[PDB]
């Protein structure tokens, strides 16, 4: 919730900038390498219709 | 993000300023205090404000 | 920019010039001299700004930052801060301010013509068109005081409808035989107000 | 014999130093400290002066060694004793507090142990120094410097750490809240000395300035005011009982009140037995006045009058009797004041006359109407006084009353103060504020400045006997600070009179409204041991609280009061004071027979002056000016009466008032208003007349000083008459005024005026005159005034505050000298409003601590400003103006000063240089007299127009520097010809032409070619000087040879052919006429280490010309400084930190470069860019002007004058008409000459790049015949592209020869390894480079197609009989991936190769699929082309999600670069950005690896990001990024990297140079941002490197072709 204060840590996740280490799936997040399961989804909520996004 | 006590009222007093967030304007109930229309209404509020025992 | 150039071409058709016209001990002469000098300075800066805008809007000349500020102010319709040197009533519009300033320049031209021919005492001035009407009142009081060799602090004002002023307008009253009657008219123009010092 | 006399003087010095020992006195049977430092310091300083005088002349060369030994030993002992006085002064009160104060070891055990160790060390040193009192023996102890430094440092540390006990001590004695930390430490430490407390009672009490003590200092006999009035206690308080300091201070403050009550009772008894008679005896009346103090006398008179009026109204005859008695008394007062009295008694007389005339007016108004009963409101409205002797409580015997508001007199000793003329407006204010006080509401008068608001509140407080405080609050007054001052006022029972309350940071105003409400509730509870909650603490509230507010509505757009705080104050509007009544009462009180006539002629005079005079920003004719005129009139009347008595009679009161008016108001007038004001004076006062002059002694001393320091002095009608009269007026205003300004245009001579006046006053009165020159805008307001730490309640002193505190303390005898604090800047209400209480009659500076620093009478705060168009009336009114007009200083006296400075003071500092200088001066004497030639040429230069506003003094100083260069050139020629010296006629005929050349390049150095030719034509027409006979060639195209004739620079420029190795190298300059003229003129500037400014359009060649000029000077090191919109002097301070060191010398600290023998030159590349404040000032420009004019700046660490040793400036700027430029101040442009370097133009550009193309087309000999058509096509295409792609369309549409240089370099780099090329291939590579340089920055398809049409038609026109199909095509792609060389490739093979590389790239780094098309192919080729070149940065403009950073990552991976992104998160601040930059810089320079620093616009959070990115992009290094530990780590890593590479380097400068080279070769920054209408303009303004050193590529949205 509260995507008004959007944190840019989610940019590689949303862009799906993902590595390929053989059969394993590797992504970067901050300063650590993260393996993500394929069954991962994320939703961002907002209670403010009159919000401006960059 | 809270469920408060039954007899709890938060009072926010402010001047009419565009800087007030639209989120807070939508969340709260807005009361506008203005100079009265008419001598009759002015004297009515004056007499209601001054206590009878005085 | 075509519409702006047309408007700035038609603006200085009501503005031509002002005579510069200064060694006299009377307050009236020096007050009129300094008023005409201030009007000439304001007119020459406004004329230079208008010429600059016209040349850079229809012709070959680059754009500076002050010029950009002036052009933006002119398009937005707000008076530039540099032009507003006298008192402007409650933030007027340039459309009527140019007419008011042209009227003031024409008045100062009339003062200059009268001074080219004491001679300036018999003229009639509208106090709205003067930059400093309070200074005009002080100057005429000082003139009558020095001429009659009276006191400078025990002089009262007698008003009839030796100094005539124009442009004064009443508010919710009527003048008849120097007597005031209440009226529902919002403003009745005084034809000519006579200021005699006793 | 002279040498023997000097040796005898040295022997006398040795004897008086071997016979001088430190004087020691026992301190409470503990130690023998040293006192009497003034004589020691005076002896040291006169010995230094004698040694310096002997060193200059005449036989210093024989006693050099022992003279230098004596000099440096004297400096050493001076430094040791300067530290010794400070450490002993701190130690005395530290020992006092740590011994007398109890529960200190129980509360600060580590501090007590530390001070025990320090005390043992200091007593050991005291025993050592008491063993041998001889000063040389004292110097003989080793390690005294380090021992004293450690002692001072640890004493300061424990002094700072002791601050927690100060609040606990303040809770005991309430009055300590207004005393600062170190001052309170002195109070507690010197409690057992008492005599050292006498300089803080002024801050502690109202009028009590000292305490009268006995011989044993055991009993306090009495208290004394500042003016010598003393009050003796009825029952003395004894310290010999051993009470604590707070205990006996409380006893003193109670005894003062009871003593004043007893004396009030006795005095009112005396007045009661006086006033019962219809006639009074002046003898007994004067004895009574001498018997009782001023406030007691006035109070007794008021009590007697009120009682008489009440008894009369109790019952019309008694009211007439009371009025008659009042008139008889007032006549007695007037007759007594008409003669001569002692000053204190005379001021008592004046207060009595004011009060009695108010009483007479009140009785007249009461008897004019029919009043019968005492309960009528016509009498109940006026303030009345009641005395009840039957009240057994002596404090509550007097009851001040008004309309239903009973009051009790506070009985605080006010001393004397200054009474106020009780106008009807003042009575209305009294009634309203006393109604507010009865209602327990604080008062709040408001109105324009000068109506008498704070003085009315202070007068009301003095009438009530309340201790009043005036605070000049500002935006730095925090909620905690207001809580502290409120709790102090609550403890003491005082009044608050916060002045200018509206400028208090609205949030803080709302916050302090709660504290005000709590105080109001506490007072209401008292009205019915009360407490109120302030700062979450309960404090007792005395019932004498009053919070008064003084404010001007909309004075400078200040903050507005919220309604919550407005409801807690009773407002009052007051705009028109009774100036007539004030003037009449003041003149009648001072003693004037025609008092009413003088008032009725002076108040309408001021009314006429406010209208008939011209409107100027520095005119004030208000009530403050009127009161200053009245006070000066009284003083000059006293002086004239004393002068007559030196020989009652009659005096010319009209003439006295005229003289006062003239002396106060004449200097502020403009040159056209003197006859107008004289006409006003003659009109109002017919037989007025005036007298001036009679200042022979000061005038002749001023003439002597002017002759000594090479100034021009006039006799009043001579050449310097206006300037000397202005100096005399400045002297008069300093004498009769408090704070001054010198308002006038730049170059009016105000600095020399006040300097010469100060030196003349020095040599006349014999008192030392020291001047402190402060620039208030070169530093922050916090550094100027102070800063309160938000965490701990500690105060860091500002510059002005530190200077004033040092003068107040006067440990070096600063009070006996003459101090002139000079603010050499410009005035705006951000910081000058803090001095409102300073420049007022309060004479005290207010701080947020509650510490109020008084202003000593020897200090005159002076202003040296250019204009007051941003200053407010509240600060214009308080000062005394001196108007320095531009025509006050005429150019002939500048010429005379220059000629004198040339005749004397030789440049290489009798002498051959001095002889050559004198010869040149007598050659150029005829050209400087009156009009001559130089003045006419300067007037014509004024009539011309320039790229900057031409002041006379800028070009005039530039001409003077050029003439000094001519003299140096003559000296160098004589040195190079030792056999044959310079012939006098050759020198004459050489200087006679160098003068014309210098005035040409000085007056027309900043103008266009046609106008410098026009000035040359005017000079040729106007001068009789031999000139070249070339009708077409201008004079500006000629040089003067040392033989004395004219030669062109066309002979100087050769037709050099550069080598193929360096075709477009950065250091390669092909010479042209403009180039050689500009570097010759630059060398002429730089030879005297003078600042300069290189103005011109971007890419014109300004830094190339500057570096070509500096390459001829081997002893100069150039450092690059880049300025942006958000530039601060912190950048220059960081550069000084990195490349220079701070040394210590006995005559102050100096700042010199680390590499000795070299003159560091600072190159500010965008000096024009720093943002202009809303009051029209620039901090960086003010800083540079301060350190160019005054020769140094101020270090904000410890407030010390740091003097630049070898530092000079060069500046570069675009013209001020460019979109982001704001014009420089005239006060900064006064010093810097400016030269306008323009674009080379077609004629110069053709040969400039013909040389480069001819050199480049040598690898292939079959292509060398096409260099001229290639250059013609190149120049024509660049010119025709420059015409319409101007900055008005897009902010980045700038074109310059930098693009032509990049074009030539690109063609050469494509032509190097290829070794065989047809003409078709040459046209193809030329077209490809043209497209890459002229189409990529464009925005629209129409202009892209326009440039394609341009390139096609230019190739067709300049390249006939060519294969158009083979040369021109659609893809025109060039690549070096398929082969080893830069061979053109087709689209399909490139697409297949990119597809295969992306197939490899998917599993390697990023597994995100991409779709290939022509725009992506073009983008990746452009990005690879930029990445290939060194220092290759990118600026990609396009919509989000267009794949810019993905393509950048792919190209960086394929080219071997490493991709870095900063990985921004929440709370990613500047320190985190600095850590990321440090890691990137280390990896790029120390580790020698490629880095593709990808950065997005979303990564920007502050302007510090852009500032560091600007510095990194433009220079390759960020000064101030590495300092200390990380700097040493970088140096070790750089040394290891150099060892790994194979280069053995040492020291630090060359290692940092190699690190910068590694960064500039191995670091690439890619900046991606979204397009915007104003965002691009703002980014260009805030970072010019992103638009200069970054290659721009407008990717934009996907086109329709791309989408399909
Ligand atoms: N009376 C004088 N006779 C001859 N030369 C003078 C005289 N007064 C000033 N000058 C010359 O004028 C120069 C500039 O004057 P000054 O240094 O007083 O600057 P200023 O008017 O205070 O300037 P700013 O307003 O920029 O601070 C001085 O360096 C000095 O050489
Ligand atoms: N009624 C008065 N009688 C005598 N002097 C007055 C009177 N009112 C004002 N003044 C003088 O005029 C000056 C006005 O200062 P003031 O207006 O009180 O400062 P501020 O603008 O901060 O309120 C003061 O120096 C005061 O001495
Ligand atoms: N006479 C010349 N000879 C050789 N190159 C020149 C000449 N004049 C200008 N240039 C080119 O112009 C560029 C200089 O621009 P520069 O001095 O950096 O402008 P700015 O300092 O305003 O950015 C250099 O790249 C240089 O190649
Ligand atoms: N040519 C292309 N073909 C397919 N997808 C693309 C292409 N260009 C960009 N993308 C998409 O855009 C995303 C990359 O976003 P990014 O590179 O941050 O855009 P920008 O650089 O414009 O901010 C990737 O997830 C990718 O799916
Ligand atoms: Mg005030
Ligand atoms: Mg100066």
């Amino acid at each position: 919730q509260d995507v008004e204060s959007y944190d840019p840590v989610l940019n590689p996740v949303l862009n799906r900038e993902v590595r390929r280490t053989g059969g394993r799936v590797l992504i970067t997040l901050g300063d650590q390498d993260i393996d993500l399961s394929p069954s991962f989804v994320i939703f961002l909520s907002t209670r403010d219709p009159t919000v401006e996004f960059p | 993000s809270l469920q408060p006590h039954a007899c709890f009222r938060l009072f926010l007093t402010m001047e009419i300023n565009p800087k007030v967030p639209v989120n807070l304007l939508r969340a709260g109930r807005i009361f506008v205090f203005e100079p009265p229309p008419g001598v009759k209404a002015n004297m009515l509020r004056t007499f209601s404000s001054i206590p009878v025992s005085r | 920019h075509t519409t702006a150039s047309n408007w700035l071409h038609l603006i200085p058709q009501t503005l031509s010039h002002l005579k510069r016209t200064e060694n006299i001990k009377d307050p009236l002469f020096r007050f009129f001299e300094r008023e005409v000098k201030m009007g000439a300075k304001l007119l020459q800066d406004v004329r230079q700004d208008l010429a600059d805008v016209v040349q850079v809007c229809e012709g070959k000349k680059k754009q500076t930052n002050y010029l950009r500020t002036l052009i933006n102010e002119l398009v937005k319709g707000i008076l530039p801060r540099s032009w507003s040197h006298y008192t402007v009533p409650a933030g007027m519009t340039v459309i009527q301010w140019v007419s008011d300033f042209s009227e003031r320049i024409k008045q100062l031209q009339n003062i200059s013509l009268a001074a080219a021919s004491k001679e300036l005492k018999n003229i009639h001035v509208c106090l709205g068109g003067l930059f400093v009407p309070e200074a005009y009142i002080t100057a005429t009081r000082q003139y009558v005081a020095q001429a009659n060799s009276w006191s400078l602090e025990e002089l009262c004002l007698e008003v009839n409808v030796s100094f005539g002023v124009t442009g004064l307008k009443l508010q919710g009253a009527t003048c008849n035989n120097n007597k005031l009657s209440l009226s529902n008219a919002i403003s009745t123009a005084l034809p000519l107000t006579q200021l005699r010092w006793v | 014999q002279g040498e023997m006399a000097l040796e005898e003087f040295l022997k006398q010095i040795r004897e008086v130093w071997n016979t001088y020992e430190l004087d020691l006195v026992n301190y409470q049977n503990k130690c023998r400290l040293i006192r009497g430092w003034d004589d020691l310091f005076n002896k040291v300083k006169e010995h230094i002066n004698s040694v310096s005088a002997m060193k200059l002349s005449p036989y210093y060369k024989v006693f050099e060694e022992d003279a230098l030994s004596w000099e440096d030993k004297l400096n050493r002992i001076m430094a040791l004793f300067d530290v010794w006085i400070d450490v002993q002064r701190r130690w005395v009160y530290l020992e006092g507090i740590f011994t007398g104060s109890a529960d200190i070891k129980h509360l600060l055990p580590v501090e007590t142990q530390r001070f025990q160790s320090i005390s043992t060390e200091f007593l050991a040193l005291m025993k050592k120094v008491s063993k041998s009192p001889l000063v040389m023996d004292v110097l003989n102890i080793q390690g005294v410097q380090r021992s004293l430094e450690r002692l001072a440092d640890l004493l300061g540390k424990i002094q700072k750490a002791l601050g927690e006990y100060l609040e606990r001590e303040r809770s005991s004695f309430p009055r300590f809240y207004f005393v600062g930390d170190e001052d309170l430490l002195e109070i507690i430490g010197n409690s057992k000395n008492v005599a050292k407390l006498q300089k803080h009672f002024k801050k502690m009490f109202a009028g009590v300035s000292s305490i009268i003590l006995n011989e044993d200092n055991s009993v306090v006999l009495g208290i004394s005011s500042r003016e010598g009035e003393e009050v003796m206690f009825k029952t003395p308080v004894s310290i010999t009982e051993h009470p604590k300091i707070n205990e006996w201070l409380t006893l003193v403050e109670k005894e003062m009140r009871v003593t004043l009550a007893k004396l009030l009772a006795e005095s009112v008894t005396e007045v009661e037995i006086f006033g019962k008679a219809t006639s009074i005896d002046p003898n007994t009346y004067i004895t009574w006045i001498d018997k009782y103090q001023a406030q007691l006398v006035v109070l007794s008179a008021q009590i007697a009058w009120s009682e008489n009026v009440e008894t009369a109204l109790s019952s019309a005859a008694p009211l007439h009797s009371v009025l008659s008695n009042v008139e008889v008394t007032l006549n007695v007062l007037a007759d007594s004041v008409l003669m001569e009295q002692p000053p204190l008694r005379r001021r008592k007389l004046e207060h009595l006359i004011t009060e009695l005339v108010h009483q007479r007016d009140v009785t007249r108004s009461l008897i004019k109407s029919k009043i019968d009963n005492a309960k009528s409101f016509e009498w109940l409205s006026q303030m009345r006084f009641y005395f009840d002797p039957k009240q057994t409580d002596v404090l509550q015997q007097l009851s001040i009353q008004m309309a239903n508001a009973k009051f009790n007199y506070g009985f605080e000793y006010l001393g004397v103060q200054d009474k106020l003329v009780q106008t009807p407006l003042t009575d209305r204010c009294y009634l309203t504020m006393t109604q507010a006080l009865e209602a327990r509401l604080g008062g709040s008068p408001f109105g324009p400045a000068g109506t008498g608001k704070t003085e009315s509140v202070k007068a009301l407080g003095h009438q009530l006997g309340r201790f009043v405080l005036v605070f000049n609050c500002d935006e730095t007054f925090d909620f905690q600070a207001m809580g502290r001052i409120f709790v102090g006022l609550c403890q003491v029972g005082a009044w608050g009179c916060f002045d200018e309350f509206n400028r208090l940071e609205e949030r803080m105003l709302s916050a302090v409204s709660q504290q005000v409400q709590c105080i109001q509730e506490a007072l209401r509870e008292h009205s019915n041991p009360i407490t109120c909650e302030l700062l979450n603490k309960q404090v007792k509230v005395s019932p004498d609280m009053a919070i008064f507010i003084t404010m001007n509505p909309g004075y400078a757009g200040r903050s507005n009061l919220p309604d919550n705080l407005k409801k807690l104050f009773r407002s009052l509007a007051m705009t028109k004071p009774d100036r007539q009544l004030i003037a009449q009462v003041m003149l009648y009180s001072q003693g004037f027979r025609t008092a009413e006539v003088l008032a009725n002629k002076i108040v309408p005079f001021f009314k006429l002056c406010d209208e008939q005079l011209s409107s100027q920003s520095h005119y004030d004719f208000g009530l403050r000016a009127l009161k200053s005129v009245l006070v000066s009139a009284g003083n000059v009347k006293r002086e004239r009466i004393q002068k007559i008595k030196r020989e009652a009679e009659n005096l010319p009161e009209q003439e006295i008032l005229i003289q006062s008016v003239c002396e106060t108001m004449v200097p502020k007038l403009v040159a056209e208003d003197i006859p107008l004001l004289f006409s006003l004076l003659s009109d109002v006062f017919p037989g007025v007349q005036y007298h001036r002059g009679e200042m022979t002694a000061l005038r002749e001393e001023l003439k002597k000083v002017c002759q000594e320091m090479y100034l021009t002095y006039g006799d009043g009608e001579e050449v310097g008459g206006m300037w000397v009269e202005k100096v005399l007026q400045l002297y008069q205003i300093t004498q009769i005024n408090h704070g001054l300004m010198m308002v006038g245009p730049s170059g009016s001579g105000k600095s020399m005026a006040w300097r010469v006046l100060l030196k003349a006053l020095e040599r006349l009165e014999g008192v030392e005159g020291v001047a402190h020159i402060i620039d208030p805008k070169a530093i922050s307001k916090d550094h100027l005034y102070g800063t309160l730490d938000p965490n701990t309640r500690e105060w860091t002193d500002g510059l002005f505050t530190h200077v004033l505190r040092k003068i107040i303390d006067s440990v070096r005898g600063e009070l006996q000298k003459r101090q002139w604090i000079v603010f050499d800047g410009d005035v705006d209400p951000e910081w000058v409003e803090n001095l409102n209480s300073v420049l007022d009659d309060n004479k005290l500076l207010t701080l947020p601590n509650g510490e109020r620093l008084s202003l000593p009478p020897n200090v005159r705060i002076m202003f040296e400003v250019q204009d007051l168009k941003y200053a407010t009336l509240a600060t214009v009114s308080r000062c005394g103006m001196v108007w320095f007009s531009e025509d006050v200083l005429s150019t002939d006296m500048i010429f005379n000063n220059f000629l004198a400075r040339l005749r004397s003071i030789p440049l290489d500092e009798a002498s051959p240089m001095l002889q050559i200088q004198r010869d040149a001066a007598t050659i150029m004497q005829p050209y400087f007299t009156s009009n001559g030639l130089v003045t006419k040429a300067l007037e014509h230069a004024f009539q011309l127009e320039h790229i900057m506003d031409l002041t006379r003094l800028r070009c005039l100083g530039s001409l003077f520097s050029m003439l000094h260069q001519a003299c140096r050139n003559v000296a160098q020629y004589n040195a190079n010809h030792p056999d044959f010296p310079m012939q006098i006629e050759q020198l004459e005929r050489y200087i006679q032409r160098y003068l014309v050349y210098a005035i040409l390049w000085s007056l027309s150095g900043d103008s266009r070619l046609k106008m410098r030719a026009e000035l040359g034509e005017y000079i040729r027409r106007i001068t009789t000087v031999p000139l070249p006979t070339a009708p077409n060639i201008p004079i500006i195209d000629y040089e003067v040879s040392i033989s004395g004739e004219w030669s062109p620079w066309q002979a100087k420029v050769p037709q050099i052919e550069v080598e193929t190795h360096k075709v477009a190298a950065p250091d390669v300059v092909v010479p042209t006429l403009d180039t050689v003229r500009h570097e010759a003129l630059l060398y002429t500037w730089l030879a005297e280490h003078k600042p300069l400014v290189l103005c011109g359009p971007p890419g014109s060649g300004k830094t190339m010309t500057l570096f070509s000029a500096l390459r001829a000077l081997p002893d100069m090191e150039v450092v690059g400084l880049n300025f942006s919109s958000a530039t601060t002097p912190e950048l220059l301070l960081k550069t000084f930190d990195h490349y220079c060191e701070y040394r210590r010398t006995p005559n102050g600290v100096v700042l010199a470069p680390v590499q000795l023998g070299k003159w560091l030159v600072l190159f500010c590349d965008e000096i024009n860019l720093p943002d202009m404040d809303k009051y029209g000032t620039q901090r960086v420009i003010s800083f540079i002007r301060q350190m160019v004019e005054h020769g140094g700046f101020y270090r904000t660490s410890d407030q010390t004058w740091v003097k630049l040793e070898r530092i000079q400036f060069v500046g570069a700027c675009n013209p001020p008409t460019d979109p982001g430029r704001k014009p420089l101040s005239h006060r900064f442009l006064r010093h810097v000459p400016v030269v306008y370097v323009d674009y080379p133009g077609p004629a110069s550009l053709t040969q400039i790049y013909g040389t480069f193309n001819r050199a480049m087309l040598r690898l292939i000999p079959s292509l060398r015949t096409y260099a001229e058509p290639l250059t013609a096509a190149m120049v024509e295409f660049y010119t025709m592209s420059q015409e319409r792609f101007t900055q008005d369309t897009q902010p980045h549409y700038i074109y310059s020869p930098r693009e032509m240089t990049r074009w030539v370099r690109g063609i050469f780099e494509a032509l190097r390894p290829l070794e065989t090329l047809p003409v078709e291939g040459l046209i193809r590579i030329w077209a490809h480079e043209a497209l890459r340089l002229f189409q990529d920055r464009l925005v629209e398809d129409e202009e892209r197609r326009w440039t394609d049409e341009n390139i096609d038609t230019v190739a067709l026109k300049h390249f006939p009989n060519i294969d158009r199909e083979k040369a021109m095509s659609r893809p025109i792609l060039y690549s070096n991936w398929l082969s080893k060389d830069y061979i053109p490739v087709d689209q399909e093979e490139l697409r297949d190769y990119v597809k295969a590389r992306l197939k490899v790239f998917y599993e390697e780094e990023l597994d995100v699929p991409l779709v290939l098309f022509n725009e992506v192919l073009d983008h990746v080729l452009r990005i690879d082309r930029i990445f290939r070149q060194p220092q290759g940065h990118l600026l990609l403009i396009g919509v989000s999600g267009a794949g810019k950073t993905t393509l950048s990552r792919f190209v960086a991976w394929m080219n071997g670069l490493s991709v870095y992104q900063i990985k921004v998160h929440r709370k990613y601040t500047g320190e985190d950005f600095d850590e990321d930059l440090r890691t990137v810089l280390r990896r790029s320079g120390c580790k020698n690896e490629k880095i593709a620093f990808i950065m997005d616009e979303s990564n920007v959070l502050d302007s510090g990001f852009l500032e560091r990115m600007n510095t990194l992009l433009a220079n390759g290094e960020v000064p101030g990024l590495f300092e200390g530990d990380e700097y040493a780590t970088l140096m070790t890593q750089c040394k290891e990297g150099a060892q790994k590479e194979g280069l053995m380097l040492d020291s630090h400068e060359e290692l940092y140079k190699w690190f910068t080279s590694q960064v500039i070769r191995n670091l690439h920054v890619v900046f991606t941002m979204n397009p915007s209408s104003e965002g691009l303009k703002d980014r260009a303004a805030t970072s010019p490197a992103l638009f200069n050193r970054c290659v721009l590529n407008w990717f934009g949205d996907w086109s329709t072709e791309a989408l399909y």
